[PDB]
């Protein structure tokens, strides 16, 4: 078919879940919650959360651009491209037993050194909490987080996450700290 | 049906335990207010007794040894408060465990159960209750907003020196903003809109 | 899809959510039941001279079936009285967010506070699902008020100023943008 | 007949006494807009709210004496085809008219006060209409003699 790309209001904005008409979700059968790598139509897919449209309407699909691609992040929303069912897919996620990250940190400016790494450690292990995140992605801190964490860049993934993977409570967090590829 | 019934029964057996635990989360956090406000308090006293010398004033002049006993005494007396501030964040503590120990068990039990059963059939309001997929949506909400709280409470409480009295002197703000910042009483309306149990 | 118009009860009894203090329709579980009305949803009102007004439904199990209590100045706008008889249905169409929305004062003719009284509206109607030509009711400050819906953009790339229970519809979130024309 | 126009009688007495109450309660309540505006939101807010809840049990009151005002008028005409104490029983409809036309002008008087006392700029504005509220500058005094005069024709 082909679905509109509505803006993104003020709750969902928050959080990570992409919304849904029942008519979409039946057709690549996600029972919630579940994973939807969505290929954004400006180069650089994207990882959402599935949750159903709240007035079972039909055609329409709004998002939240939060397990992004590097730099594609903005290219989510001011539009009213088209965004064709196949451009979506349903992606499996395993329990991701250990991961591994290089963190940004919020511009606390005054205070930087030695970054008191269980502070960060904390913050990150929260940031990261059941989600699923596919490697090689951005993951943003939502507006007025708390801590000092505001970037996840992924890079180390035990069971190879490349489709996607989700990371569990019970799960290994280590700040290796190698920014990849910078150019 | 069966397994509707179930997450049924999972969700309207998990609800009673956030009403609970959000009347005991909001009682813990009514004590710490006039905690608190004497806390800033004792920091004003402290800031106002550096921009003194005690060397040099008539009267506290036949006074040695003073200055210093009386600061040893001012910190006492606060950092007894803030140990008390301290029992207080230990409540908070508890109850966040609580509730995201009882939310994920409810998510498990769906996703244990979210195969059989058409996300239509799971997806469609009664005359009496919201959709289920609403109601887990609430949730997660509810697990998410105590998470947020209870971890920005603490990193704003654990910033405390006694030696940038000004800061200290700004608490009760700041605090009181941390709480007039989430949804207006989350928990309040989602227990409203589930009142009629299903 | 037939019931007699009444009034509500008269205290808010709090068992009351709070992003529904205006905009409601008590009713009963049993006639709840009998239109296929859910909670927490929309629902629409249809007069019988041709007016119509979406409410958010609220099973409140005070009076009996038969009976829908509105507001006053819902009976305004649907422009009916008590004991007479309205249209109910269970609204099941799109409902997007509505991006721009123009009305004109009523012509209290206060000082005019352009930006000032967005800040009310928005802060004290988000939710209130519109219509081209209706009836808002912002008290900004104690003063009272009175609007008039003129057009509305919705997001969908649409433009309105919406009759039958499967159309569009349009709502006021925190990002709608308004102007005030004559 | 006669037996209503003495309940007319008390009700007025007691209506106009809830009046009474229910104006010192909301002069409290403007009395504290009044401040807490000379001090520089929602508390502010919450305020004008319940003063509202004010006037509208006013409303309210004024609605009620206003069906007194229609039966006495009523029984008036309806004595077409003589008291305790020999009034006209017409004198009594034209008791009931000025004090429901006082009184009502008062109300709106009132609502207006209510409309502007928020937002208001220099002080003297802000004294002048907590005067208004308080004096209630629409109801002459010899009202209340009015009132007792024909309250005492009845017990």
């Amino acid at each position: 078919p082909l679905l509109k790309l509505l803006p993104l209001d003020a709750r969902d904005r928050g959080t990570q879940r992409c919304r849904l008409g029942p008519a979409a979700l039946h057709a690549l059968g996600a029972r919630l919650g579940s994973a939807v790598k969505i290929s954004l139509p400006d180069g650089g897919s994207c990882l959402c959360t599935a949750w159903p449209r709240r007035d079972g309407a039909d055609g329409f699909v709004q998002l939240d651009p939060l397990c992004a691609s590097p730099g594609a992040a903005v290219g989510a929303s001011r539009s009213r491209r088209s965004l064709s069912l196949n451009r979506l897919l349903l992606v499996p996620c395993p329990p991701l037993r250990r991961v591994a990250v290089w963190p940004v940190l919020r511009e606390r400016a005054g205070a930087p050194g030695a970054r008191n790494t269980a502070a960060v450690l904390e913050a990150a292990q929260e940031l990261l909490r059941n989600r699923p995140i596919s490697l090689g992605h951005v993951v943003v801190a939502p507006p007025g987080a708390p801590g000092l964490v505001a970037a996840l860049h992924i890079v180390g993934g035990t069971p190879s996450p490349d489709p996607a993977g989700l990371v569990t409570p019970r799960t290994r967090v280590s700040l290796g700290g190698e920014p990849p590829s910078e150019a | 049906d069966r397994p509707l019934l179930a997450v049924q029964e999972a969700l309207k057996k998990c609800f009673p335990v956030v009403e609970e635990q959000q009347g005991l989360w909001q009682s813990a956090l009514r004590d710490c207010q006039p905690l608190l406000s004497s806390l800033s308090n004792l920091a004003e006293q402290l800031q106002a007794a550096q921009n003194l010398r005690f060397e040099d004033v008539p009267a506290l002049r036949a006074f040695p040894d003073l200055k210093e006993r009386l600061r040893r005494k001012q910190l006492v007396a606060g950092d007894i408060v803030l140990d008390k501030l301290g029992e207080r964040l230990a409540i908070l503590l508890k109850v966040r465990d609580m509730v995201s120990s009882h939310v994920e068990r409810v998510f498990q039990i769906y996703e244990q159960h979210a195969d059989t059963v058409g996300i239509d059939a799971v997806l469609q309001p009664s005359a009496v209750s919201p959709s289920v997929a609403d109601m887990l949506e609430w949730l997660q909400d509810i697990e998410r907003h105590y998470r947020k709280s209870y971890l920005k409470r603490k990193y704003l409480l654990s910033s405390i020196q006694w030696g940038d009295l000004a800061n200290i002197q700004a608490l009760p703000k700041a605090w009181d903003r941390i709480s007039k910042d989430e949804h207006q009483d989350l928990v309040q309306d989602i227990l409203l809109n589930v009142s009629f149990f299903l | 899809g037939t019931l007699t118009v009444t009034n509500l009860l008269e205290k808010v009894d709090d068992k009351i959510p709070k992003t529904f203090q205006n905009s409601l329709i008590h009713l009963g579980l049993n006639t709840m039941k009998s239109a296929n009305i859910c909670i927490g949803r929309p629902v629409l009102l249809t007069s019988l001279n041709g007016k119509q007004e979406v409410y958010t439904a609220w099973p409140m199990a005070g009076f009996p079936g038969g009976k829908v209590g509105l507001s006053e100045m819902a009976q305004k706008n649907v422009g009916v009285r008590p004991g007479d008889a309205i249209q109910v249905q269970p609204l099941v169409g799109a409902v997007l967010q509505a991006e721009e929305m123009d009305v004109a004062l009523s012509d209290k003719d206060m000082e005019i506070n352009e930006e000032e009284l967005t800040g009310c509206i928005l802060r004290k109607l988000d939710g209130k699902i519109v219509l081209p030509g209706n009836f808002l009711y912002c008290t900004f400050y104690g003063r009272p008020y009175k609007l008039q819906v003129l057009r509305v953009k919705g997001a969908d790339g649409m433009i309105l100023g919406a009759k039958c229970n499967t159309d569009t519809f349009y709502f006021i979130s925190s990002t709608t943008r308004v102007n005030f024309t004559e | 007949s006669a037996r209503k126009i003495k309940d007319n009688a008390a009700d007025w007495h007691n209506l106009i006494l809830k009046w009474e109450t229910l104006n010192d309660a909301g002069f409290t309540t403007a009395n504290n807009i009044a401040n807490l505006k000379i001090s520089l939101n929602e508390e502010l807010e919450k305020l004008c709210e319940e003063l509202q809840a004010t006037l509208d049990g006013l409303t309210k009151i004024q609605v009620k004496m206003e069906k007194l005002s229609s039966t006495t008028k009523g029984i008036c005409e309806l004595e077409n085809y003589p008291l305790f104490h020999t009034w006209p029983t017409t004198h009594f409809y034209e008791v009931s008219h000025k004090l429901l036309e006082m009184y009502r002008k008062e109300l709106l008087l009132k609502r207006t006060v209510a409309k502007e006392l928020a937002h208001t700029g220099d002080p003297d504005l802000t004294l002048s209409y907590l005067s208004m509220w308080l004096h209630q500058p629409y109801v002459e005094s010899d009202s209340r003699l009015h009132l007792e005069s024909m309250l005492l024709e009845t017990g």
